[PDB]
């Protein structure tokens, strides 16, 4: 069977408490106005005619919904193949408790739960159990006490809809529930209630099949007890598959989900998901996405596994002085900066240019590392713009520097009682220095009078002044070993990226790919372009890229927009009505179905603009109105024409 | 504000070689990495090879990997580009630009350019 599923099934995205906000999350929700199955049930026969619908495939989620009573439906069977393969989640509801035993069960083709009479049992109902066959390897076995089937009891409980949403998204089987009565004489409510959170038993087994478990009073495998009330029964369980879609959920002051927008529906939903509101006004508003709904995210970040020897350029025998900085060029590495926080807590981790944290994602080309030691009084002079003693006549740093200077105290080994006279610095220079220079000159400086001809006499001295560190000095004079990391970004294949894992390269399908920091959403197809273009003349002020290079193999992939074409929605305000209009900028009223791909969209949009009441406009094809050959007043700017709309009627 | 005057070759024969030249006058920066950009008629512009300014590393492209060699010398403040084995595909107007290693991918010292064709 097939019916219409009204707007219902919106759950809480995450567990973070929020209020009076509008968060547009991207999870596995139920598409509004979808086609759910009103699968009924029968009785009498146990072997073949036990029900009406066989096992249903579990793709991403199931929106369970039943309106029966007397506790008929008290179970939801989950599993991959359900036959001695993987752990089968068996959520069997009981009189007072609910068993969520995740164990290996051999579910037969006809799973039924015989009705057990209410007596004093051993805190469970294992007396009547013919749904499964065996159980050997039992995993986590949540035994939550509160009833899962029903919550409250009243006179409107007979029409109460016990709805449940299931999803095993990488670690947690998020279950939801909302036990609310329906108005008398209605199968599905016309409200916009939301399912409250529930148990989150952590599992990791994949689910590919779903089966609704029913109950029977007495079975005899005869047609006489098929539909009689006693020893028989019948029920219905609505099933709706969840697809990846974006939803804008409204929050109240008490932290509950209010009315939401499908955002994958009639173009008014895309108008709601581009203004982040719920009451739109009269105005031509553009839409970009949320109508193709990509399903998989490609990373393909690294190509190597060898860790980077950052410890080699961070803890050596003895770093050189300030006038000779050891530049160790590092390439073909893995940028794992997690070891930078769990080894000898430093003084100041000041990362300029880029954010101090979130460095394990942004990938660079080559990473340089310096190594010198200065006093504590000048640990801040090594920074973009800062001047002083070591920042005027020694190692410096440019204004634009997307690196991270890091220092730490070293009074332990870099200071002796007698005096560590090895470390020296330059203070006698004629002119200034330029960034990344190594002046190792050991000449004699003289600028006040005639040169001493290199004798170091009166008013003539050596530029290197031994500032030997002593343990009796204060924290301002203690030696500090400072490493100046330099992160370059050249137009070359990157060699040192973060520890991000790899994925599968999906072709000819809308995905969310982030190869080397180029976060872009688009269909990746194979192109005949010889080499990857490098747009640098116009700088691409209001334009994005069109092609990227795969970091694993040297293949040239082309970035094509999934569903676009310059779609501008015309809505005369949600306050007036819900009669939206669609405008496609740059079509010819014949290429519109192939432009926005009118083949894998929502059925509510396959009737709004395909070929009905089209009009050829200079900007494109305004589909959704009628070109009335009359005169009107100023309306929403479409580009041309003031023809029929929600005005005047 | 430095102008990168380019020279070295205007026309060559298929299967030959000719050294180019890119001299910078007011080039006080010693870390700005220099590179070459070729724009053939038809499709857009591509990348030939770059020279790291912080050190002395040189990175080449995939088509000109083992046929093009580069060299930099700050004493005379110029850039040289060799063109060994120009068989059939090295027909483009090569440009000499310069950008900082720390920043965006766009250049900041777009020069005039020089044409090199083999036919």
């Amino acid at each position: 069977s097939y019916t219409n599923s009204f707007t219902r099934g919106v759950y809480y995205p995450d567990k973070v408490f929020r209020s009076s906000v509008l968060h547009s999350t991207q999870d596995l929700f139920l598409p509004f106005f979808s086609n759910v199955t009103w699968f009924h049930a029968i009785s009498g026969t146990n072997g073949t005619k036990r029900f009406d619908n066989p096992v249903l495939p579990f793709n991403d989620g199931v929106y369970f919904a039943s309106t029966e009573k007397s506790n008929i439906i008290r179970g939801w069977i989950f599993g991959t193949t359900l036959d001695s393969k993987t752990q089968s989640l068996l959520i069997v509801n009981n009189a007072t408790n609910v068993v969520i035993k995740v164990c290996e069960f051999q579910f037969c083709n006809d799973p039924f739960l015989d009705v057990y009479y209410h007596k004093n049992n051993k805190s469970w109902m294992e007396s009547e159990f013919r749904v499964y066959s065996s159980a050997n390897n039992c995993t986590f076995e949540y035994v939550s006490q509160p009833f899962l089937m029903d919550l409250e009891g009243k006179q409107g409980n007979f029409k109460n809809l016990r709805e449940f949403v299931f999803k095993n998204i990488d670690g947690y089987f998020k279950i939801y529930s909302k036990h609310t009565p329906i108005n008398l004489g209605r199968d599905l409510p016309q409200g916009f209630s939301a399912l409250e959170p529930l148990v989150d038993l952590p599992i990791g087994i994949n689910i590919t099949r779903f089966q609704t478990l029913l109950a029977l009073h007495r079975s005899y495998l005869t047609p006489g007890d098929s539909s009689s009330g006693w020893t028989a029964g019948a029920a219905a369980y609505y099933v709706g598959y969840l697809q990846p879609r974006t939803f804008l959920l409204k929050y109240n002051e008490n932290g509950t989900i209010t009315d939401a927008v499908d955002c994958a529906l009639d173009p008014l939903s895309e108008t709601k998901c581009t203004l982040k509101s719920f009451t739109v006004e009269k105005g031509i508003y553009q839409t970009s996405n949320f109508r193709v709904q990509p399903t998989e995210s490609i990373v393909r970040f690294p190509n190597i596994t060898n860790l980077c020897p950052f410890d080699e350029v961070f803890n050596a025998t003895t770093f050189a002085s300030v006038y000779a900085w050891n530049r160790k060029r590092i390439s073909n590495c893995v940028a794992d900066y997690s070891v930078l926080y769990n080894f000898a807590p430093f003084f100041a981790f000041k990362c300029y240019g880029v954010s101090p944290t979130k460095l394990n994602d942004l990938c660079f080309t080559n990473v340089y590392a310096d190594s010198f030691v200065i006093r504590g009084n000048e640990v801040s002079q090594i920074a973009p713009g800062q001047t002083g003693n070591i920042a005027d006549y020694n190692y410096k740093l440019p204004d634009d520097f997307t690196g991270c200077v890091i220092a730490w105290n070293s009074n332990k080994l870099d200071s002796t009682v007698g005096g560590n006279y090895n470390y020296r610095y330059r203070l006698f220079r004629k002119s200034k220095l330029k960034p990344f220079e190594r002046d190792i000159s050991t000449e004699i400086y003289q600028a006040g009078n005639k040169p001493c001809n290199g004798v170091a006499g009166v008013n003539c001295y050596f530029p290197l002044q031994s500032y030997g560190f002593r343990p009796t000095y204060g924290v301002g004079h203690q030696p500090y070993r400072v490493v100046v990391l330099s992160f370059e970004l050249l137009h070359a294949p990157a060699t040192v990226c973060g520890p991000k894992k790899s994925t599968n390269l999906v072709k000819n399908k809308c995905v969310n790919f982030n190869f080397n920091g180029l976060t872009g959403t688009g269909v990746l197809t194979e192109s005949n372009k010889k080499f990857l273009p490098f747009q640098q003349f116009g700088r691409d002020i209001a334009d994005t890229t069109d092609a990227v290079r795969d970091p694993q193999t040297l293949e040239i992939l082309d970035i094509t927009p999934c569903s676009f074409g310059g779609v501008s929605v015309i809505t005369p305000g949600t306050n007036t009505s819900n009669q939206v209009a669609v405008l496609y900028q740059g079509v010819n009223c014949t290429e519109v179905p192939v432009a926005i791909h009118a083949d894998q969209l929502t059925p509510t949009w396959r009737v709004y603009s395909t070929g009905s009441n089209v009009f050829q406009t200079r900007a494109g094809c305004l589909i959704g109105a009628e070109y009335v050959n009359n005169s009107y007043e100023c309306d929403i700017p479409i580009g041309a024409g003031i023809c029929a709309s929600y005005q005047t009627q | 504000e430095v102008q990168l005057v380019e020279s070295g070759g205007g026309l060559v024969q298929p299967g030959g070689s000719l050294r180019l030249s890119c001299a910078a006058s007011d080039f006080y920066f010693d870390y700005y990495e220099m590179s070459w950009v070729r724009q053939a008629p038809g499709q857009g512009l591509e990348w030939v090879s770059t020279i790291s300014g912080l050190g002395g590393a040189t990175y080449y492209a995939d088509s000109v990997k083992g046929r093009f060699t580069i060299s930099r010398d700050n004493s005379k403040n110029t850039l040289y580009l060799q063109m060994n084995s120009l068989r059939a595909e090295d027909t483009a107007l090569y440009y000499c630009a310069t950008r900082s290693p720390f920043g965006d991918y766009a250049f900041s010292y777009w020069g005039q350019g020089t044409l090199v064709t083999v036919s």
